[PDB]
């Protein structure tokens, strides 16, 4: 069993450092030989060729946590790693695995009811852009750098507060579009799906339009052949331009003859269609892909509202806004020096918007920065003495497992871990729950988060603790398999 | 590998890789640095002096090397002046901070110290930069050319350099529309002298066997426009093919007057053996033309493009001012000057000695780059590793004030800033340490604008030596170098995913 | 494999330093020193380590020889001089790796030392005047700190500073030379240590010498003997004749060290003598030299005016006994300190603290020129020499700069051995001394030492950690000489 | 190396502690000794285990030496000392790998030691002194589980009488005790019940021909290291001895019959071929003095000792009885039996109980054994 615990320890260690706002970003090369630099732990786990079946269980637990809450994945990883370390030392003491399992389950049950007793909930509602953005600050603060958080929070919140209707939100509604070039400050909030285009024969004031989707991207005898090709192409463009079609998209490049025939129908020619854009268009307007030119029909055709060229961002873009709901889709324009940092910002925006979605169904906020972890550790380790028997060891180890989060959050910030843990635990008796770990000072000092506004969601913490405990338990109940 | 694991060992490996990549461009710093030979496989050895060219053609495979090369290339693309400086400075940062890494200095502390030091340096530069733009540079340009000939001072071209400087800046002033290096191109011609080198506001291309067919063209023609043809020009069914060939040959002459083009261009070979056949056509032709000439003609004169055999258009003979074809060094050269958008200036590299192409392309190109960069910006600082010394002194003085980890790191940053003048005086070939010591002394006590002199190998006041560099470009270079160093420092793992 | 015998020498010196590096400071870790016979030795001070370390390299031989001769010169500083020399050698090797000839480095080092001694001589401290007592008492308290007697340490410091300064024994050529053995311990049973009071004279806790001894004596003569006055079968029976003969010469208070006499009660009243057995040899020798007397075994024949004088002998209830208070002697040597409590067994740590406080106070009073400890001098010298090297302008800039940087190894090792973040402590010390130069009004911010207790920068002249100027100056001289000598021995190939 | 040497030292400590970790308690397991000849030894005592085994690490040698020095100072507990030292040095591994200095660990250990001392002195149950009841209770507690269970009825009262024979009244109330000054008389033969006690020094050496006034009603012993010769032509030393008029003068050289007559002329009894471990206890029990320098010779050269001398040849061997000594600090204890294989162990455990008694004079306290005290102090620290 120690082999499984060792494998899980290694996999937790490889992503332990990326935890917290000062996470050390790693270099990532995938099988098609790119070169990323990313601090997002879920991204690291994606490109890790994890083969050990024991660590696969923790990876699946992390995926479930992300699939349901969208944040705290690395918390699940590090918590499971600490739990397995302490379970391993308990086993080395001589305790049976069953007793450790029972103690862990009892401790998790205790923590789940202790947790809702230390909540300082949301202020009034998802509205009041400034306040709610202040709530959404910590996630983006941690996931990407701590500098441009003040602007990224406003950018990511102004877009999501657009449609707080009936208390229902969807992550896919808030889309992100890439526009390279200027710095991040030039980014803003826009409405409706956006990408590039080529031609300029576009009409701005458009009623419910008609989208054509192209799934497949584009001496007398020579003259007669040229005439035949020209007439066939003209027949095809007439056949695709029938039924009052107004906009056409294709995944290929432009042709002078093709754009000329499109413009002679007063139709713009849109090109540069990405491998991912067609499905998004089909789901957003209820359209379909047409393989060849010869089968166009009115029924197999989706509907947009407005199409025009926007010069925002020092470049020409197309807009497909005001869908059936007329406000459902809400994009975010991003500006950056290259595309490598574009992905980091989009992951930060996603890790903010999903926290907002979680907050929609739960207004409870919990003091982050290690405050809740140390509080839970103190509560559980105090409860441990009240429970005699063989489960006290496992309960105490569960408390020490909660102790690991501020430890990592400090040691990956250039601060002595033991010193800050001791100071935090000592202060936490009198300087109660709302105190946590300060990042700014190089000296191991502590700072209150209720004043500093460093908070994280209750539901995320609850689900992460539950899933991490379940993963540790289900990986402790395995004997071996031939490998 | 060798200890590519969590934390310290991988940072050490990355620092070593950055040192290796900087060593490949270490000695090319300075206007008269060393030179490198690179063979491109099949056997076309490449010889070049500029660092950015060397970096662009390297074979970097290491991730740290790649993530330094991309920063260097981005710096070059954003501003063309100063690429080997940022890589060298960043590698010096990494090498100076390396002996502090294995002692447990957490790399986040190094990142914070580097960022605050860079902010301090950028702030300090603004209090030293001096505006000189208005001081007789556009009108009464004597100061401009006085800064200009510095690229050719104390050389064999010392007597004649004033002529070239004044004349190229005359060309620059009348073409002040954000000039580019590609669209201001020079051409070399065999024979002649250096004093009589001249600049035609256009192109200068020699006519070869496959370049131009007909000679003695109507030079004094005031509407010559290029016609881009894309078909050949030169010359059971065993007789059908003969008939078809004769018909094609007869049809090739349908563009003589029906199309009405004085100059015709083609990408297919042209035969000068049939010059008299082309003499019947009695018009100029172009073939096997380079892409530079094509683009200069398009954005200068605006020649038409033809695809069909009888492609007729109204742009075949549009409005272009003058046509020029004058023999240069006993050989006729084609000059497509006189254009409505003639933002072109091709320089005749006249000279008997043929091996001077490297000399002229290293001298005049740098001179015009300095002129353009001085014109664009307003405020400059003393160069030759002078501003680096001032920044190092200021940072060293400020570091002693702050208590804590950042003190040693800012001191190491200031020490690392000294490598630019050291490398300059090393490439110049003189004893670096003596120059550095004299510079540090006289620069901490005496003045703030002393650098290295490449001629006499002694300290000098580069301010009155008219060695100007814009404050903005130096600030950007320093920021880019510091950010590249920080990006390297912040990385501690690589993930491979080799096959499956 | 190696490439330069210079490198081999510098690595040998570095290894020798690293052997003794961790023991620098009062909280240095111990070292085990085992020989071939299997015997073991425990040690803390670097002098003992180097005096018996089994070295093997000629460069190490030279370095240890210089350390030993420095020890024979002044004493403390062997570990510091070795560490500094090793740091200079490492930095000079790094310099010569950059194509700087070692002769320029040597000249730069010599200039740096010559300037450093001048800087020290202009920024030392001579506060050990007759008006400087707060510094001395604070030094005594700090040396008496980190103990359960710290609360009582204030009274002990007050009682010891005046005790040592009042007993200052002048010398032949006119310098204050306090003898450490003049101060004597005196155990006491009963009341705890929180009621101790200074006694200006020695009083052995023993049998009562006599009962007729007056409280104050106008004229007394110490007639010290060793034999016991007893009857047997200048006098064959040593009870009367020689006693009266010495009394005729002027002997008032006969210091009978031997056994008691059976008819000396009358002599103790008519003459006023005393009889105390098993007197400590050091105590009796000091009480004789406190009055200019010498020990006399017999009285066969010096007796006229050579015997010492006693001015007052208090006979009352002291220490729950009838003590003999032989005080107010001729020379400034007679004193004794009460050691309250129950015995000398449970007060061993506090009496050892008393001895070490006495040692530090006598070190401070001697060599009136003193400098702060805790690495303040090293940081101040580094700050000075960084400016000096730039002001030089020759080719010795780098040599002097590396000499300045190398001096910071002393506070660095002090901070490491104190279990603190060494870089932060040295940086804080360096920053405090920066303001001593840039700011012309913060002149009295120069002796910021290293407080090893809390591991934070601390004003040290107020604290009281002190070092003789001669020790630092001469240790710097020897470190420079050793570095130069090793750095010269380079042009070899092997 | 740095902390590598610390880890090596404590690893040697651990690997030497668990060697004897199993051989304590009333159910100690046996150990195997395999000398490089083929012999095999049964052993329960960890002290002999460490003594016979050979080690190469200086740390292990130092710990073995400290275990020994504890053995001959206080008696038992060597296995417990080794086990405890190994355990603390093993649990220091976790902190020494925290990159945290040994000095703070040392300070924490010292604080823990002080608190453990306090909580032991708090939890200790009192016992009475000079009372046979709980003295025999302690005999049942600790003096048992040894080879004495068959002979406890005699060991108990032997120790209980022996408690008042080695007292020094120097600085307080009978707080000083010395260990070798008890006159041990181990002789096989006869029944074990013949073992008894006597107040005085018991000397196994005697004069060859006791045809002289050996016993006097007030022995004033004088010690001398000089050798007695025929005469001056040394009777001069005897003549000088006559000056103070003693009755017994102890030497360390042989005496002849004519020398015997020359001595009895001065009426002084000398002894020969005696041991220093006998001469020192004779002087201690008699308060005599040794001096031969004529200048120092005074009335102090004679110190009165015993008050009754007797010689008995029990089983045709020359005993010497010196009873009613001036100082009852070196007095006779008698041992009888057949073989010295167990009586030595019973003796040593009895003086262990003697040390128990003297500490009871200092602190009449007992700590609950069987791990009770250990867990009590562990709880005290953990709650503290
Ligand atoms: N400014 C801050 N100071 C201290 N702790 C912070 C700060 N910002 C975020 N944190 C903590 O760092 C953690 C980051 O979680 P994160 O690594 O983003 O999880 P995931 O990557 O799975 O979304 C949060 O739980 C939060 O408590
Ligand atoms: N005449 C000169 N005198 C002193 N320094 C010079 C001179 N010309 C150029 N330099 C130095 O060369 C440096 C730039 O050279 P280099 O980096 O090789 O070219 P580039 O900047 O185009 O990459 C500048 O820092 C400048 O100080
Ligand atoms: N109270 C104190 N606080 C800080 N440092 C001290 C103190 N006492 C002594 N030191 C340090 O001890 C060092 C000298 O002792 P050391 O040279 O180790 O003695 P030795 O030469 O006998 O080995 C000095 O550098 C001084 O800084
Ligand atoms: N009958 C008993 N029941 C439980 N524990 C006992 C008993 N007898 C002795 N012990 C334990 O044995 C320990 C001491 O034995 P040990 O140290 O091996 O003997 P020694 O001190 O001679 O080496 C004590 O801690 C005591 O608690």
């Amino acid at each position: 069993v120690y082999r499984n615990i060792q494998a899980c320890k290694e996999l937790a260690q490889t992503t332990r450092t990326a935890y917290g706002p000062n996470g050390m970003n790693k270099m990532v090369i995938n099988h098609l030989e790119k070169l990323f630099v990313t601090n997002d732990a879920a991204t690291i786990l994606r490109e890790l060729e994890v083969q050990h079946p024991a660590a696969k269980m923790i990876v699946m637990a992390s995926h479930m946590q992300e699939q349901e809450v969208g944040d705290g994945t690395n918390f699940v990883l590090v918590f499971a790693g600490a739990l397995l370390e302490l379970a391993e030392e308990l086993l080395r003491i001589g305790l049976s695995v069953s007793e450790v399992i029972e103690g862990y389950e009892i401790a998790c049950r205790k923590a789940h009811e202790i947790l809702p007793n230390l909540v300082c909930c949301s202020a009034k509602n998802l509205r009041d852009i400034d306040e709610v953005s202040s709530l959404l600050r910590t996630s983006i603060m941690s996931k990407q750098y701590g500098n441009e958080v003040f602007l990224a929070k406003l950018i990511a919140q102004a877009c999501v507060s657009i449609f707080p209707d009936s208390g229902h939100f969807n992550v896919d509604n808030i889309r992100v579009c890439k526009i390279l070039g200027s710095g991040i400050s030039s980014s803003s909030v826009l409405h409706g799906m956006v990408f590039k285009k080529e031609t300029e024969g576009d009409v701005t004031s458009v009623k419910d339009a008609k989208i054509a989707v192209y799934s497949c991207p584009f001496a007398e005898e020579l003259m007669n052949f040229s005439k035949g090709e020209e007439n066939l192409m003209d027949a095809q463009v007439k056949a695709i331009a029938d039924t009052g079609a107004n906009v056409v998209v294709t995944g290929g490049k432009v042709a002078d003859m093709a754009l000329h025939y499109a413009n002679k129908y007063n139709i713009m020619l849109v090109r540069l269609n990405s491998k991912w854009d067609l499905r998004r268009l089909c789901k957003t307007v209820g359209a379909t892909a047409l393989p060849r030119l010869t089968p166009p029909v009115l029924e197999e055709m989706g509907h947009c509202d407005s199409v025009y060229l926007s010069e925002v961002g020092d470049t020409q873009v197309v807009v497909f806004k005001h869908e059936k709901e007329d406000g459902a889709i809400s994009t975010i324009v991003l500006r950056g020096s290259t595309d490598n940092l574009m992905d980091d910002i989009e992951r930060a925006v996603d890790d903010g918007v999903n926290t907002f979605k979680v907050l929609t169904r739960d207004k409870r906020l919990v003091p982050g920065g290690g405050a809740t972890e140390i509080e839970l550790a103190k509560q559980i380790t105090s409860y441990g003495e009240t429970c005699p028997g063989l489960e006290q060891y496992a309960i105490k180890k569960f408390a020490e497992a909660f102790e690991a989060i501020p430890r990592a959050l400090a040691e990956n910030s250039g601060v002595k871990a033991n010193e800050v843990i001791s100071k935090l635990y000592a202060v936490h008796q009198e300087g109660n729950k709302n105190v946590g770990l300060d990042i700014e000072a190089e000296v191991p000092a502590v700072k209150d988060m209720l004043e500093a506004g460093i908070l994280d969601t209750y539901l995320g913490k609850y689900w992460a603790i539950k899933l991490a405990t379940n993963a540790a338990v289900t990986v402790l109940r395995v004997d071996q398999i031939i490998m | 590998g060798t200890d590519s694991s969590q934390g310290i060992p991988q940072l050490v490996s990355n620092i070593s890789a950055c040192q290796v990549i900087a060593e490949a461009v270490r000695t090319t710093l300075g206007p008269r640095g060393m030179d490198k030979l690179i063979v491109d496989g099949r056997g076309k050895a490449t010889i070049s002096n500029d660092g950015a060219t060397i970096l662009k053609l390297l074979d970097v495979v290491h991730p740290a090397a790649k993530t330094l090369v991309d920063i260097a290339k981005s710096q070059d693309a954003e501003v063309g002046d100063g690429t080997t400086s940022v890589t060298l400075l960043a590698a010096e940062f990494l090498k100076q901070v390396k002996p502090y890494v294995e002692e447990g200095l957490h790399p986040q502390i190094i990142i914070r110290a580097f960022r605050t030091a860079t902010q301090l340096a950028v702030n300090k530069i603004k209090e030293i930069a001096v505006t000189v733009k208005k001081a007789d540079k556009v009108e009464q340009r004597k100061l401009l050319e006085k800064c200009a000939m510095t690229a050719l001072s104390s050389k064999l071209i010392s007597q004649q350099k004033a002529f070239f400087a004044k004349m190229v800046v005359d060309a620059v002033m009348m073409l002040d529309d954000l000039l580019q290096l590609k669209m201001i191109g020079i051409k070399k011609v065999q024979g002649g002298a250096l004093e009589d080198s001249q600049l035609v506001a256009g192109v200068a291309f020699k006519k070869t066997f496959s370049y131009a067919g007909f000679e003695m063209q109507p030079k004094k023609y005031h509407n010559p426009k290029i016609a881009l043809l894309n078909v050949e020009l030169e010359l059971e069914d065993y007789q059908a093919i003969v008939d078809a060939e004769w018909n094609i040959l007869y049809d090739k002459l349908e563009k003589i007057h029906h199309s009405g083009a004085k100059v015709v261009l083609s990408k297919l070979p042209i035969g000068d053996v049939a010059t008299q056949y082309f003499a019947d056509r009695d018009m100029f032709c172009a073939g096997r033309v380079p892409e530079e000439d094509l683009k200069r003609t398009m954005m200068a004169c605006g020649g038409s493009i033809q695809t069909s055999v009888n492609a007729l258009s109204a742009d075949v003979l549009g409005r272009c001012q003058v046509f020029e074809e004058t023999q240069i060094g006993g050989e006729r050269y084609n000059f497509f000057t006189g254009c409505p958008k003639a933002k072109t200036c091709t320089f005749i590299l006249r000279g008997g000695a043929e091996q001077f192409m490297e000399e002229t392309e290293r001298s005049l190109h740098d001179a015009i780059m300095i002129v353009r960069r001085a014109i664009k910006n307003d405020s400059v600082v003393a160069g030759g590793g002078a501003i680096e010394m001032e920044l190092s002194k200021y940072l060293r003085d400020y570091s002693r004030t702050i208590p804590g980890k950042q003190q040693l790191l800012i001191g190491a940053y200031a020490k690392a800033l000294e490598i630019i003048p050291r490398q300059l005086c090393d490439n110049a070939g003189f004893d670096a340490t003596n120059i550095l010591n004299k510079l540090r002394a006289r620069h901490a006590q005496g003045g703030t604008w002393y650098g290295v002199d490449i001629n006499n190998e002694d300290i000098a006041d580069n301010f009155e030596a008219f060695v100007w560099e814009p404050a903005m470009v130096r600030i950007n270079a320093l920021t880019a170098a510091s950010e590249a160093a920080c990006l390297i420092v912040s990385v501690d793992e690589t993930i491979k995913n080799p096959r499956s | 494999t190696g490439e330069t015998i210079r490198s081999q020498n510098v690595m040998a010196a570095a290894s020798i330093a690293n052997i003794v590096k961790s023991s620098l400071g009062p909280v240095g870790l111990d070292k085990m020193l085992v020989d071939d016979i299997g015997d073991v030795t425990i040690t803390n001070d670097g002098a003992t380590i180097l005096k018996l370390l089994e070295v093997e390299h000629p460069a190490a031989k030279v370095l240890c020889e210089l350390a030993d001769l420095q020890d024979k010169e002044v004493g403390d500083g062997t570990t510091s001089v070795v560490i500094i020399a090793a740091e200079l050698l490492k930095n000079a090797d790094e310099l010569v790796k950059q194509k700087i000839h070692p002769t320029s480095v040597i000249s730069g080092y010599r200039l740096a030392c010559k300037e450093a001694v001048r800087y020290i001589n202009e920024n030392l401290i001579v506060n050990t005047d007759e008006l400087g007592r707060d510094c001395l008492i604070n030094a005594a308290k700090t040396s008496m700190s980190s103990k359960i007697i710290g609360i009582n340490g204030d009274f002990f410091a007050n009682m010891v500073v005046d005790a040592v300064l009042a007993i200052k024994y002048t010398d032949i050529r006119g310098q204050p030379r306090y003898p450490v053995n003049s101060v004597n311990i005196l155990k006491a049973h009963g009341r705890s240590q929180m009621e101790s009071m200074l006694i200006s004279g020695y009083a052995l806790n023993c049998v009562v010498g006599s009962q007729g001894m007056p409280k104050r004596i106008v004229n007394a003569k110490i007639a010290c003997l060793d034999f016991s006055l007893q009857k047997t079968k200048r006098e064959s029976d040593i009870t009367k004749e020689r006693i009266q003969k010495i009394l005729a010469t002027g002997a008032n208070v006969i210091l009978t060290t031997g056994g008691i006499d059976d008819m000396c009660l009358k002599y103790f009243v008519e003459a006023g003598a005393m009889a105390v057995r098993r007197v400590l040899k050091r105590d009796l020798k000091r009480i004789a030299k406190a009055s200019g007397a010498t020990i006399l075994s017999t009285l066969a024949n010096f007796e006229a005016a050579m015997l010492g004088q006693a001015e007052e002998v208090v006979q009352e209830r002291i220490c729950d006994d009838e003590l003999i208070l032989i005080k107010n002697t001729k020379a400034r040597t007679s004193a004794s300190i009460i050691l309250r409590g129950a015995n000398d067994f449970m007060c061993d740590e506090m009496e050892r603290s008393l001895h070490d406080a006495l040692c530090v106070v006598k070190r401070v009073l001697e060599s009136k020129s003193v400098v702060p400890g805790g690495g303040a001098v090293e940081a101040a010298l580094s700050i000075y020499l960084e400016n000096y090297a730039t002001s030089m302008g020759s080719r010795e800039q780098l040599a002097i700069a590396e000499f300045a940087r190398s001096l910071l190894v002393i506070p660095n090792t002090l901070a490491v051995n104190a279990a603190q973040d060494s870089t932060d402590l040295v940086a804080k010390l360096r920053a405090f001394h920066n303001e001593a130069q840039v700011n012309p009004e913060r002149k009295n911010l120069k002796w910021i030492g290293l407080d090893l207790s809390n591991g934070k920068p601390r004003d040290n002249k107020q604290a009281g950690v002190f070092e003789p100027t001669i020790v630092k100056v001469k240790s710097l001289k020897f470190a420079t000489e050793a570095a130069i000598t090793i750095l010269r021995i380079d042009d070899l190939i092997k | 190396s740095g902390r590598k040497v610390q880890s090596g030292n404590i690893n040697a400590a651990k690997t030497i502690a668990d060697i004897i970790r199993t051989c304590l308690g009333p159910k100690s397991m046996m150990k195997m000794l395999l000398d490089p000849m083929g012999g095999i030894v049964m052993t329960n005592d960890g002290n002999a285990i460490l003594r016979e085994i050979q080690v190469q690490h200086p740390a292990a040698k130092s710990m073995i030496e400290i275990s020994r020095t504890q053995d001959e100072e206080v008696g038992d507990g060597t296995t417990s000392v080794i086990i405890l030292a190994g355990e603390m040095l093993s649990v220091a591994e976790h902190f020494l790998e925290q990159q945290m200095h040994p000095t703070v660990v040392i300070s924490a250990y010292r604080k823990a030691l002080d608190d453990m001392i306090s909580t032991l002195k708090k939890i200790s149950i009192p016992v009475d002194i000079s009372d046979s009841d709980m003295m025999l209770n302690i005999i049942n507690s600790s003096i048992t589980t040894k080879a004495i269970s068959r002979w406890s009825s005699l060991a108990c009262n032997i120790a209980l009488d022996a408690v008042k024979m080695v007292q020094f009244e120097e600085n307080g109330r009978k707080e000083i005790d010395i260990k070798k000054y008890a006159r041990v008389e181990k002789i096989p033969g006869g029944i074990i019940e013949d073992s008894c006690v006597l107040r005085g020094v018991m000397i196994n050496k005697d004069v060859t021909h006791p045809r002289m006034r050996r016993y006097i009603k007030n022995p004033r012993i004088v010690l001398l290291d000089s050798s007695l010769e025929y005469k001056k032509g040394i009777q001069q030393l005897c003549e000088d001895i006559i000056q103070l008029k003693p009755d017994v003068v102890i030497t360390e050289k042989g005496i002849s019959d004519l020398a015997q007559h020359y001595l009895m002329r001065a009426n002084i009894t000398a002894i020969r071929r005696v041991r220093k471990t006998d001469n020192n206890r004779i002087a201690r029990a008699c308060g005599a003095r040794i001096v031969s320098r004529p200048e120092e010779l005074r009335e102090d050269d004679v110190g009165t000792g015993a008050g009754l001398l007797e010689i008995k040849k029990i089983g045709d061997e020359y005993f010497t009885f010196i009873t009613d000594c001036k100082d009852p600090k070196a007095c006779t204890i008698l041992l009888r039996g057949a073989s010295k294989e167990i009586l030595s162990e019973v003796e040593r455990n009895l003086q262990d109980a003697m040390q128990v008694c003297r500490n009871v004079l200092l602190d009449p306290q007992l700590v609950p054994g069987g791990g009770a005290s250990e867990m009590a102090v562990a709880h005290a620290l953990t709650e503290k």
